[PDB]
């Protein structure tokens, strides 16, 4: 199972926000997506393994860290209203055309 | 024992014949230099090659069978038609051809003519020797085709001969890169 | 853009 | 035993070694190097620049498969009860790219075969002095016996008073081996 | 342009036991693998099935889609939906690049009326 922390979070513009993700699937790949009406899911950042961080399709305004196999965090240095969304974390076994196992999501609203 | 070194190798192979009319896809898993697991499209599934691969065979066939089989198309055929056709299979580098005499020229004394054929691509080529417009078949030999490493090859073709008054020796080269055969002449002074 | 044969993970 | 065909494409050869987390990712077509992915720069380095204008490869595919190499090298190491790799002694052969002509720019090629494991130092010596310029080398090419070969290039100007040596340093060799060459 | 997936507008309403179809067409530069994911209320998307090459059919729990390279489609099929099928369905793809970057569509909301 993939678990995200926190589940809910209200923040103020300019606040430093960090979302946490943990997976005990022993998956080498981990990803961070945001979900928004009209856009579906969009990849922000992903990792091929501990110490690796790869930019996704929309990295701007974000930063991530993969300090270990199990954990992968996403950090919003200076929160802006545009970052209001539902963030989803997923893990995968890095086998081509791999399936993703998603967490239940983190609802973030920037006021 | 810090000086113990370990390594793995993943070697994929897309074998093409008559265009992509026939393709054989082989995938080799290697530990140090021991192939322990292999997928072969002709076989149709993963097979343990050594005891080391025993633990993987079942898992690989249960997990990656379809995906691996499909790469014959999504990787092999796709790469050939979309990327090789416009580059590798299009590369044509004309050979440079020059002739040299092995020993100092002594009229009526045995000698060897060396035709150096260099910097060509692809590898398929044909070099012929002629004496006064007539092809020489005896006394002809050549070095091994050399792969330079920069997408060009070279070869040396020798002709044992005896220079005589007025003779003209010709090194003849045929290659896909040439609209017409290259001919270089060596004249007995 | 070229495709690549995927090195499959064990275990 | 060798499989035969008109063409052979190896799209994604992975070489991952420990200790030192050493990796190489390459594409080969008919024995030649299409490219290797520089894992630190995350850039695809093409042997023939003209090719990169008609085809490409996202280096990320290299990073992904290399990561799986790191994964598999660990599962397999452990599974083999840490059987280490057995060194081989490499062999060098030196030859010119084109016919040597006095004062004519040329290139000296050092072909090194039977390389295993794929870790080596290939340098040149001119008049017994190491050369630091105009030297370039290919990536490690795969061999049927799973050992490797590599080639190093040295630009030079043929001269009656110049001596050349291709030096090869490898763990399977007690001392660096020098393969001599003279015009 | 970057690879993308295009699927039916926004929301569709069906009655139980109706046949289900959710369209998905893709625009890809390589030869991608195709997928369908389902996102039930209060959960994250979960894998349904995949298809790696043309003519290959993926399926799971009654849902199925066939890889059609000619029409660049991967249309979802389901014989007779039930109320519990109400959720958001996502079409997605990964490229033969070895990238492992999975691109999703906009998603299609399905309301199966009681």
């Amino acid at each position: 199972a993939v678990t995200q922390s926190p589940r809910n979070k209200v923040a103020v513009t300019g606040e430093k926000v960090t979302l946490s993700c943990n997976q005990t699937n022993n998956h080498n790949n981990m990803y961070w997506y945001r979900q928004d009406t009209g856009h579906g899911l969009r990849l922000i950042y992903y990792s091929y393994g501990a110490g690796s961080t790869e930019k996704g399709d929309i990295p701007d305004g974000y930063k991530a860290s993969r300090p270990s196999q199990e954990n992968f965090s996403l950090t919003l240095e200076s929160a802006t209203p545009s970052q209001t969304s539902v963030y989803f974390c997923a893990s995968g076994d890095a086998s081509g055309a791999e399936t993703l196992y998603f967490g239940p999501g983190t609802r973030l609203t920037v006021l | 024992d810090s000086e113990r070194h370990f390594v793995v190798q993943f070697q994929p192979f897309c074998y093409f014949t008559n265009g992509t009319q026939r393709i054989r896809y082989v995938t080799r898993y290697i530990y140090n230099r021991e192939e322990y697991l292999r997928f072969d499209s002709d076989v149709g599934e993963y097979r343990a090659v050594t005891e080391l691969g025993r633990p993987d065979a079942e898992y690989y066939n249960k997990q990656y069978l379809e995906r691996t089989r499909a790469e014959l198309d999504t990787v092999c055929r796709y790469n050939y038609e979309e990327t090789e056709v416009p580059t590798s299979l299009r590369r044509l580098e004309q050979p440079n051809v020059v002739i040299s005499l092995s020993r100092t020229e002594a009229l009526n004394h045995h000698n060897t003519l060396v035709c150096s054929v260099t910097d060509f691509y692809p590898a398929k080529i044909k070099v012929r020797w002629f004496r006064n417009g007539q092809e020489e078949t005896v006394g002809v030999s050549s070095t091994q085709l050399i792969r330079n490493g920069d997408w060009t090859f070279q070869v040396l073709v020798m002709l044992e001969m005896t220079p005589r008054r007025g003779e003209v020796y010709t090194c003849h080269v045929e290659h896909p890169s040439l609209k017409s055969p290259i001919t270089v002449e060596w004249r007995a002074q | 853009r070229g495709g690549a044969s995927q090195y499959r993970p064990s275990q | 035993d060798d499989i035969e065909a008109d063409h052979v494409g190896s799209y994604g050869i992975v070489v991952y070694q420990s200790p030192g987390d050493i990796g190489q990712y390459t594409f080969e077509f008919d024995g030649d190097e299409l490219f290797y992915v520089d894992l630190d720069k995350k850039e695809t380095i093409w042997m023939l620049p003209e090719f990169a204008q008609l085809r490409s490869f996202d280096p990320q595919g290299g990073l992904q498969n290399i990561a799986t190499g790191k994964h598999n090298l660990g599962v397999l190491t452990k599974r083999s009860n840490s059987t280490p790799a057995t060194n081989e002694a490499p062999q060098a052969t030196v030859f010119p790219k084109s016919p040597v002509l006095l004062g004519q720019p040329n290139t000296l090629i050092c072909f090194v075969d039977n390389i295993f494991p794929p870790v080596i130092n290939i340098t040149w010596l001119r008049n017994s002095k190491s050369v630091a310029d105009g030297v370039y080398e290919t990536s490690f090419f795969v061999n049927r016996d799973y050992s490797f070969h590599k080639l190093s290039y040295l630009t030079f100007i043929p001269s009656d008073d110049d001596i050349y040596d291709c030096k090869v340093e490898h763990w399977g060799l007690e001392e660096p081996v020098l393969k001599h060459w003279e015009p | 342009s970057a690879d993308s997936v295009t699927q039916t507008g926004g929301q569709v309403a069906l009655s139980e036991e109706d046949f289900l179809t959710i369209h998905c067409n893709y625009s890809a530069s390589g030869y991608p693998a195709l997928f369908w994911y389902v996102q039930y209320p209060g959960e994250g998307p979960q894998f349904l099935f995949r298809a790696s090459r043309d003519k290959e059919k993926g399926s799971s729990r009654g849902f199925e889609a066939t890889y059609n390279k000619e029409a660049t489609s991967f249309h979802l099929q389901k014989a007779s939906v039930q109320e519990s099928d109400s959720a958001v369905y996502y079409c997605a793809l990964s490229e033969n690049y070895g990238n492992e970057k999975i691109t999703f569509g906009a998603g299609t909301k399905l309301q199966v009326v009681p």
